[PDB]
C-alpha cells in the first residue's frame, strides 16, 4: 500500500504510541505479588497487543513473563484454557517473545522430556503442540534446535489406513496438504545441519522397518541389492510406494512426504553454487547410511538437477539394476500429476514444483548425454574417459544376461532398455524444422527383440481403435468446438454409422469385459448425435438403423436389476426421443408408455437431491408446444396411476416372502390397469376424473407441479396449480414436528412458486400468496420463500411485480418484530426481508431492481422496526455493497435508529455490525470532507455514529474523530 | 429367559439379519478398491494380493478432499449448536432481568461445556473418520461411553461389523454387533466366565454379541451381551428412546430398507476406465525401440559431427539446449491423454476439487446443505443428546426445566470480519515474515 492517509488506505493496522505502555507492564510486573496472579486477567489484551508488534527488549520480556506465569498457574488449579488455535491466545504471546526468555524455555523444556509427558491432558502440551506444528514457533526453533530434535522424537514414533503400519500416532492428519513447511525440519537444517540430517536417517530406518514387516507390505514391498564400492553391496527396501514419498503422486504418509520434501528443496536452494567435492561427498553419505529407497530417490533427484558437478555419484546410481525401473515408473507419472491437480502457501509451492525443469529428465537420457554433450568445463580427455567407464558398465551388463530360451518380458524390456542406452550401437538421422534441429538416434537390435517389440506396438493400436470416434461425439454432446478438429468424422456421418455396425456386432459376438467397459455406450451417443445434428443428410435406411438403436437402449432402465451410472448410454439415448415422437407417427404409443414407465423411477442421483425422473421430464417440456392433447394425458395419467403403483410394489415383495427381483412388476402392473392405460394412450382423461388430493402424498404432487409450464394460461393448469399450493403451505406453516417437509423436497416446491408467481399478471398476484399472508408466522420456511423470491428476480428483473410482492408482506413483518426478534425465527426472517442473507457478489455498483423512487422503502423499515437490532446489521450490511447507491440517504437513517432508540447502546450486538459501521462512515467522509466541516446538520449526524463506535472501544472511530473535529 | 426381539440369542438374529447385507458390503468393496483398499478391505488371497495400489491416484485425492470439505460444514470451530428456550417459557422468566442473565450465563456455560467436550476429547478426529466411512460405504455406527477417566473418545465400528433392522418409517428396531478379542486379554470375572465346554488357549479370539432392541411395555431400548448363546452377567441395561448410547448413520436416505448407498457408486465406471488407460499408456513407454530429440538454439551448435562416423565425438551443449520426445512421439499417447482429461473433469467435479447473485449458492451451498442437515438429523442431534444426559448423569450441568431448555443444530456460515483479520492478514504476516531469507 503505496500511500498515507487513513481516509484512503485498503485495510487499518496500527502500533503501539508513548512510554504508557512500558511504565503500566512494568508496574503490573512488579506489584504482582500484591495484586495476585488470579486477578490479572485485564491485563491480557495489553501484553498480547505489545507482543504483536515489537519482538526485542525489556518490555517483550516483560509481557512473555506473565503471560507464562498465568499459564502455569492454570495448569497447578486445572482449569481448562479453550482449545481453539486462535491468534489472539495466550500461548501466542509466549511464541511471540520467545527470543527474550531462552533460559525459562529450556527450563520447561527439560522438564518435559525427562517426565515424558506426551499425552493430551498432560502438563504443557499444547505449547509443545505448536512449536511442532506452527510458524510463529520459528524463534524457538533457532533458539534451541537441540532440544527440538528430541521433542520429535517423542511426540512421532509409537513403537509396534497405512500410518498404522508405519508406526505413527494419528495427529499426523495435522499435516494433511503435504509440504516442505510442514514440520521444523526446513529450519533445523539451517540451524543444526549434521545433527538434524542424523535424525532423518534415523526416523525413516525405524519408519520404514516397521511398515515392511506389516501384512499390508507382504505383496508390494520388494528388497534389492546396491552397489557402494567394489565388492560392496547393500540391501534397501522398495516400491513404487516408498520411491515416489518426495513427489507426492502415491498414497503415502503425510509426515513422511513432508519432511523428504523438505530435504529435497534444502539441496536445490542452498548447494546451487557448492564446491562439488562437498556435494558429492554428502550425497555418498546419504546413499550409505540408508536402509529405505525413499531416500536413495531423493539423491537421485539431485543427481539429475546438478548433472555436471555429480558424475561419480551418477556412476554409482548406474551400476544398481533396478533404480531404471522404478524412475521410469517416476517419470511418466509425473508427466500425468500436473493435469490432475489442475492452505494457498503449500498449494503454490506445489503447482510450482510441478513446473520444475528438471522433473521432465530420467537416468536413461542421462546416461546417453554423458556419451554426446561436453559442457564449457570439461576436457575432450574427460568426455573419453566418461565413455570408458559408461562402457565397461554395458559390458559388465551384457555379460550377464541369461540365454534366450530362457527369457521373461522383463528380460525383453531390460534389453529394449539397454538399447536405448549404449551409443556404439546406434546410427544418427537429423532434419531441420522450426524450433531448431531434429535428431533421431536409430539402435542396431536383434531381430528376435525386433519382433516382440513389433508385435506389442499393434496390439497396442488394436485395443486404441475406437477412441477418436469416441472423442468426436463427446466433444459434439457437449458443443463444445474442440470436435472440429475430427475432420475424418465431421463432414463424414456414414463412416461413423458403419463403424458403429462393427462396435455393435462385436458386442453382440459374446463381447468381453475389457472391451465392453470402454466402448459399450459408443452406438448410443453416435446414434443420438446423427439424429439430434444430421438428420437431413441420412437416408431413411440409415434413419431407421438409428431409430433402432435409440429405442433400443431407452428401454434399459424397465428391466429388472439395473443401477444408474453417469455415461451408460441410457440418458443419451432418452435425449433424442423428441425427434422419433415428431418424425415418426407409429412409434408414439411406444414412446408415451416408456416415458410414463420411466417417471414412476423415485431413485435419487448425486449429491443435491436430484432424482432420476428427471430424464423423461426434460422430454416432456419439449413436446407442450405441438402435442398439448397427448402431454396432458400423461399428467393427469400419472396423478391417477402412480399411488396404485406403490401398493402393488408392497404386494409383490410380500408375495417374495410368502413363497423380488424374479418378478417383472412392470409387465404384471401393464396387464393389471389395461382398462386405464388404453385411456392414456387414446387421451380419453380429464381433470373431472381425478380425486381430491387430500390425502396424496407430497412427493407425487411435486413430481407433477413440475411439468407444468412455468407460462402456462390454460385454465385446467391454472386451477390445478391452486389446489398443490394449498396442500403445501398447510404443512410448511405447521408447528407440530410430525408435519415437517424435507429440506430438499422444500426448495424444490419454493423456487417453482415463484417463478409461477413472477410470470403471473400484476392483479393476480394477491390471490397467488394469499395462503402464506393468512397463515404468516415465525416458522423458518418463511425464510427460505423470501430468499428464493431475492433469487428468481435477479434472473428475471422483473421490477413492479417485485415490488408489488415485497409490498403485500410489509405489515406482517412489522408486526412480528414487535415481539422481539428472539423467537423462534423471527431474526432469520427480518434478515431475509432486508436482503441480508443472500449471496451477493464482491463489488457491485448497485442493483437493476433498487431505483431512486424505493428510498422510500428504507426510509419506513427505519422509521418503524428501529428497536430490533438486526435491523441495524441488515442496513449496515447492504449500505455497504448491493444497496451502496442509496450512502449519503443511509447516513441520516443509521442515526436517526440510533439517536432514538437509546437500549440499542447497552443490547447485545450481531456479529461484525461495529465493522461494518466502520467501513461506512470511513467511506463517506472521505468523499464529503468539505460539505461535513461547512454545514452543521451533516456534522451532528456523522458524530452520533462515531460516539456509539467510541463507546464500544473503536479505534478507528476515535481516529475519525480526531479527523472531524 | 427374554422375550420378543430377544427371543432367540444375538447370535441368532445377527446370524439371520447377515444375509441381507451382502450386497451393501459387496458395494463398498468395490468402491474402496478403486479408492484406498485400506478403508475396506476383503479380499482373501492375501498370500498372493496386495491391498492393491491403484496407478490413479484420483480417488485417493478426492474422498480425502470431499471428507475435509464435509468436516467443515459440519462441526466448525465456531458455534454450531443452540440451547433454545421456550418462548412460553420465556414469557414467564422474564420476570427478573437478572434471572434471565443468570439463566443464559447458565446456558452459556453448557454450550461451552458441550464444545468442551467436543474439543477436548478430541470428536473432531473420529468424526472425520467416520465421514471417510460414510462416503465409502454409506453406512457407519458410533457409540458414545459412559464418562471414566479424563478424557472419553468415542467408538466407529464399520459395517462388516453390525446388523440393523428398520420398519417401514426408517425406525431403528433392533442392532447386534459381533466384537472379537482373544481370551487371556478379557477381564477376570470373564475370564473365570468359561471354565466349562472346550479348553480355551490364551490366544483364542472370542465371539461377543451385543444385542440392542426396542421395548413395547416400556419406552426403552432394552441391551445385553452374550457369548456362545449365553449371557454375559451384570452387562444388562435399559435407556430411553430419546436418549440411546448406539447411533447408526446413512449417507443416504431410502424406505423399507435398513441401510444407505454410497456417493461414488455412480461413478465408477470412470474410475474404472481411468485406471484402463493409465496402464497402457505405461506399457506404451516401455515397449518403445527408438529415441527423438531436438536442439534448441536454431543448430548454432554444429551437429553434423554426429552423422560423421565417429562414435568418440562430442557436441558443445547442455541439458539448457536439449529435450526429448520420450513418450509424445507414440502415436495413439495424444488421443489417450485426452480421453483421460475428459474423465478427470467429471471426476474433479464430483469430488469438487473446482446478475449479482454468486453462483457458488449451487454448488458450494444447495448441494451440500442437503446432506449436511441430513447428517444434523440422524448423527448430530442424537449425540448432542446424549451428551447433556450423560452430563447430568454426572451431575456437571444442572437439571435446567425441560419445558424451556431444548436444542438445535444452526446450519449456515459465519462471520467475516475476524476471517480476513486473522486469515489473509496476520496469519499470512505470520507466515512471511517467517520464511524471510537469512
Amino acid at each position: 500500500v503505496s500511500n498515507s492517509d487513513l481516509l484512503s488506505i485498503k485495510y487499518v493496522l496500527t502500533k503501539p504510541k508513548g512510554t504508557g505502555w512500558q511504565s503500566v507492564i512494568q508496574f503490573i510486573y512488579e506489584n504482582l505479588d500484591e495484586i495476585g496472579i488470579r486477578n490479572i486477567n485485564f491485563i491480557l489484551p495489553v501484553i498480547q497487543e505489545w507482543n504483536q508488534r515489537n519482538k526485542v527488549g525489556e518490555t517483550t520480556r516483560l509481557s512473555s513473563l506473565i503471560a507464562l506465569k498465568y499459564y502455569q498457574w492454570t495448569i497447578d488449579e486445572d482449569v481448562y484454557l479453550s482449545g481453539r488455535d486462535n491468534e489472539k491466545n495466550i500461548l501466542h504471546t509466549i511464541l511471540h517473545g520467545a527470543a527474550m526468555i531462552k533460559p525459562e524455555m529450556e527450563e520447561v523444556l527439560v522438564k518435559v522430556l525427562k517426565n515424558r509427558w506426551k499425552e493430551h491432558g498432560t502438563p504443557y502440551f499444547d505449547l509443545m503442540t505448536l512449536i511442532l506444528t506452527d510458524l510463529d514457533s520459528y524463534p524457538v526453533w533457532a533458539s534451541l534446535p537441540e532440544y527440538v530434535l528430541q521433542l520429535a522424537d517423542l511426540f512421532w514414533y509409537r513403537p509396534l489406513d497405512i500410518e498404522d503400519e508405519f508406526g505413527l500416532f494419528r495427529s499426523h492428519h495435522d499435516y494433511y496438504p503435504e509440504s516442505p513447511y510442514q514440520t521444523p525440519i526446513y529450519w533445523l537444517l539451517q540451524s543444526q545441519f549434521k545433527k538434524t540430517i542424523d535424525f532423518i536417517l534415523d526416523f525413516t530406518n525405524k519408519t520404514t522397518i516397521c511398515f515392511a514387516h506389516s501384512h499390508f507390505a507382504k505383496n508390494e514391498i520388494e528388497e534389492v541389492d546396491v552397489f557402494i564400492e567394489e565388492g560392496k553391496f547393500i540391501k534397501q527396501y522398495i516400491c513404487n510406494r516408498l520411491w515416489c514419498s518426495y513427489r507426492g503422486t502415491q498414497v503415502s504418509t503425510y509426515l513422511l512426504s513432508s519432511i523428504h520434501m523438505a530435504l529435497e528443496k534444502f539441496f536445490l536452494e542452498n548447494f546451487k553454487n557448492a564446491d562439488s567435492k562437498v556435494l558429492e561427498s554428502w550425497l555418498l553419505f546419504l546413499l550409505r547410511n540408508t536402509k529405505s529407497a525413499s531416500i536413495s530417490a531423493v539423491v537421485t533427484s539431485i543427481v539429475l538437477a546438478f548433472p555436471e558437478k555429480t558424475f561419480n555419484v551418477a556412476k554409482v546410481l548406474f551400476q544398481t539394476k533396478d533404480f531404471f525401473r522404478f524412475d521410469m515408473n517416476r517419470m511418466v507419472l509425473d508427466r500425468t500429476h500436473k493435469s490432475s491437480l489442475i492452505n494457498s502457501l503449500h498449494e503454490e509451492d506445489r503447482i510450482k514444483a510441478c513446473d520444475d525443469v528438471h522433473r521432465n529428465t530420467y537416468l536413461e537420457n542421462l546416461a546417453l548425454h554423458y556419451q554426446i554433450f561436453r559442457s564449457e568445463n570439461v576436457t575432450e580427455k574427460d568426455a573419453i574417459e566418461r565413455q570408458q567407464v559408461l562402457w565397461d558398465i554395458f559390458d559388465k551388463y551384457y555379460n550377464q544376461l541369461p540365454d534366450e530360451a530362457q527369457e521373461t518380458e522383463a528380460d525383453k524390456t531390460w534389453r529394449l532398455c539397454l538399447a536405448r542406452m549404449d551409443r556404439r550401437k546406434m546410427k544418427i538421422t537429423t532434419k531441420e524444422k522450426d524450433e531448431g534441429i531434429e535428431i533421431s538416434f536409430n539402435p542396431e537390435i536383434d531381430p528376435k527383440l525386433k519382433q516382440y517389440s513389433e508385435e506389442a506396438i499393434k496390439k497396442n493400436s488394436e485395443h486404441m481403435k475406437y477412441v477418436t470416434l469416441k472423442l468426436w461425439a463427446s466433444y459434439k454432446r457437449e458443443k463444445d468446438e474442440r470436435y472440429k478438429n475430427y475432420g475424418m468424422y465431421e463432414d463424414n456421418p456414414q463412416i461413423a454409422l458403419q463403424e458403429t455396425k462393427e462396435i455393435i456386432k462385436k458386442l453382440n459376438e459374446e463381447g468381453g469385459e475389457d472391451f465392453r467397459l470402454l466402448n459399450g455406450n459408443i452406438p448410443a451417443d453416435v446414434c443420438s448425435v446423427l439424429l439430434l445434428d444430421y438428420f437431413n443428410q441420412l437416408n431413411n435406411e440409415e434413419r431407421e438403423y438409428c431409430k433402432d438403436i435409440v429405442l433400443a437402449y431407452s428401454k434399459l432402465p424397465l428391466k429388472e436389476g439395473y443401477n444408474y451410472q453417469v455415461q451408460d448410454g441410457t440418458t443419451s439415448a432418452i435425449s433424442a426421443l423428441p425427434v422419433i415422437y415428431h418424425n415418426y407417427p407409429m412409434e408414439r404409443e411406444t414412446i408415451k408408455t416408456i416415458l410414463l414407465l420411466t417417471l414412476f423411477n423415485d431413485h435419487s442421483i448425486g449429491m443435491a437431491g436430484g432424482r432420476y425422473s428427471v430424464f423423461p421430464s426434460m422430454v416432456i417440456h419439449k413436446l407442450w408446444l405441438d402435442y398439448f392433447d397427448d402431454m396432458q394425458s400423461l399428467l393427469f395419467g400419472f396423478l391417477i396411476l402412480k399411488p396404485k403403483y406403490v401398493i402393488l410394489s408392497r404386494k409383490i415383495i410380500h408375495e417374495s416372502y410368502r413363497q423380488i427381483k424374479k418378478i417383472n412388476i412392470n409387465k404384471v402392473f401393464l396387464n393389471n390397469y389395461k382398462h386405464c392405460i388404453s385411456n392414456v394412450i387414446d387421451n380419453k382423461i380429464s381433470i373431472d376424473d381425478l380425486g381430491s388430493m387430500d390425502k396424496v402424498d407430497l412427493h407425487i404432487l411435486n413430481t407433477a407441479f413440475q411439468l407444468i409450464p412455468v407460462d402456462t394460461v390454460n385454465i385446467e393448469h391454472k386451477k390445478l396449480v391452486s389446489l398443490i399450493v394449498k396442500r403445501f403451505s398447510t404443512s410448511l406453516l405447521s408447528s407440530v414436528r410430525e408435519d415437517r417437509v424435507d429440506y430438499a423436497l422444500r426448495q424444490s416446491f419454493l423456487e417453482r412458486f415463484a417463478y409461477f408467481t413472477l410470470h403471473a399478471p400484476v392483479s393476480d398476484i394477491p390471490d397467488y400468496i394469499k395462503p402464506f399472508l393468512d397463515g404468516f408466522n415465525g416458522s423458518e420456511p418463511i425464510s427460505e420463500l423470501f430468499k428464493k423470491f431475492i433469487l428468481v428476480e435477479d434472473r428475471l428483473n422483473t421490477y413492479a411485480k417485485f415490488w408489488k410482492v415485497w409490498d403485500l408482506f410489509f405489515d406482517k413483518v412489522v408486526t412480528l418484530c414487535k415481539d422481539g426478534d428472539r423467537y423462534w425465527y423471527v431474526d432469520k426472517i427480518i434478515k431475509s426481508y432486508l436482503f441480508a442473507e443472500s449471496p451477493w457478489k464482491e463489488n457491485s455498483n448497485g442493483w437493476h431492481t433498487f431505483k431512486d423512487s424505493n428510498s422510500q422503502f428504507f426510509c419506513d423499515v427505519s422509521r418503524t422496526m428501529g428497536h430490533c437490532p438486526s435491523t441495524l446489521y441488515s442496513l449496515a450490511k447492504s449500505l455497504n455493497n448491493i444497496a451502496s447507491c442509496y450512502l449519503n440517504q443511509g447516513i441520516t437513517w443509521l442515526s436517526e435508529i440510533l439517536s432514538v432508540n437509546k437500549k440499542l447502546w447497552e443490547k447485545k450486538l450481531e456479529n461484525d455490525t461495529v465493522y461494518y459501521l466502520e467501513c461506512l462512515v470511513r467511506r463517506y467522509i472521505n468523499n464529503e470532507r468539505e460539505r461535513i466541516r461547512r454545514t452543521k446538520q451533516l456534522k451532528q449526524e456523522v458524530l452520533v455514529i462515531l460516539d456509539f463506535l467510541v463507546e464500544k472501544g473503536s479505534v478507528v472511530g476515535y481516529m475519525s474523530r480526531e479527523n472531524i473535529l | 429367559k427374554r422375550e420378543g426381539f430377544a427371543e432367540n440369542g444375538a447370535k441368532a438374529v445377527y446370524d439371520a439379519l447377515k444375509n441381507d447385507r451382502n450386497s451393501y458390503e459387496t458395494r463398498a468393496e468395490n468402491c474402496a478398491k478403486y479408492t484406498i483398499p485400506s478403508l475396506f478391505p476383503k479380499d482373501s488371497d492375501n498370500a498372493s494380493t496386495d491391498y492393491t495400489t491403484p496407478w490413479q491416484a484420483v480417488g485417493a485425492r478426492g474422498l480425502n478432499n470431499l471428507a475435509s470439505k464435509l468436516m467443515l460444514a459440519l462441526f466448525p470451530m465456531q458455534t454450531w449448536m443452540k440451547l433454545t428456550i421456550s418462548e412460553f417459557e420465556a414469557k414467564q422468566l422474564v420476570a427478573q432481568p437478572a434471572e434471565l442473565a443468570k439463566v443464559e450465563e447458565g446456558l452459556s456455560m453448557v454450550e461451552r461445556i458441550l464444545m468442551n467436550y467436543i474439543e477436548s476429547n478430541s470428536y473432531r478426529v473420529t468424526l472425520f473418520e467416520t465421514l471417510k466411512q460414510l462416503v465409502v460405504a454409506g453406512n457407519a455406527l458410533l457409540y458414545i461411553p459412559e464418562p471414566e477417566g479424563a478424557y472419553n473418545p468415542m467408538k466407529l465400528y464399520r459395517l462388516s461389523s453390525y446388523v440393523v433392522q428398520r420398519d417401514a418409517f426408517g425406525t431403528v428396531l433392533q442392532i447386534v454387533t459381533l466384537d472379537k478379542t482373544a481370551y487371556a486379554a478379557l477381564p477376570e470375572d470373564v475370564r473365570n466366565a468359561m471354565d466349562s465346554g472346550q479348553e480355551h488357549k490364551g490366544d483364542e479370539m472370542i465371539d461377543v454379541y451385543t444385542h440392542i432392541y426396542l421395548d413395547e411395555e416400556s419406552g426403552e431400548y432394552l441391551k445385553y451381551e452374550e457369548i456362545d448363546g449365553v449371557e454375559v452377567d451384570g452387562t444388562d441395561a435399559s435407556y430411553p428412546v430419546d436418549a440411546c448410547p448406539y447411533i447408526p448413520v446413512r449417507m443416504v436416505r431410502i424406505d423399507g430398507e435398513s441401510y444407505g448407498r454410497s456417493y461414488c457408486e455412480e461413478y465408477l465406471g470412470d474410475l474404472r476406465s481411468l485406471e484402463n488407460l493409465q496402464e497402457a499408456i505405461v506399457k506404451m513407454s516401455m515397449i518403445s525401440a527408438k529415441v527423438i530429440g531436438l536442439v534448441n538454439p536454431a543448430g548454432i551448435t554444429q551437429v553434423r559431427r554426429l552423422t560423421k562416423a565417429q562414435t568418440g565425438d562430442f557436441v558443445s551443449g547442455r541439458p539448457e539446449d536439449i529435450s526429448f520426445l520420450q513418450l509424445e512421439k507414440a502415436a495413439d499417447f495424444s488421443v489417450a491423454k485426452a480421453v483421460s482429461e475428459q474423465i478427470e473433469g467429471r471426476l474433479s467435479y464430483a469430488f469438487m476439487l473446482n446478475e449479482e447473485i454468486r453462483y457458488v449458492a449451487s454448488e458450494l451451498e444447495d448441494t451440500l446443505g442437503g446432506v449436511y442437515s441430513i447428517l444434523s438429523q440422524e448423527l448430530q442431534l442424537p449425540m448432542v443428546r446424549v451428551l447433556l444426559k450423560q452430563l447430568q448423569a454426572t451431575n456437571q450441568i444442572p437439571e435446567l426445566p425441560k419445558e424451556a431448555v431444548e436444542p438445535t443444530i444452526s446450519t449456515g456460515m459465519e462471520a467475516l470480519g475476524r476471517g480476513q483479520d486473522l486469515d489473509k492478514l496476520e496469519r499470512c504476516i505470520a507466515a512471511w515474515s517467517a520464511l524471510a531469507p537469512m
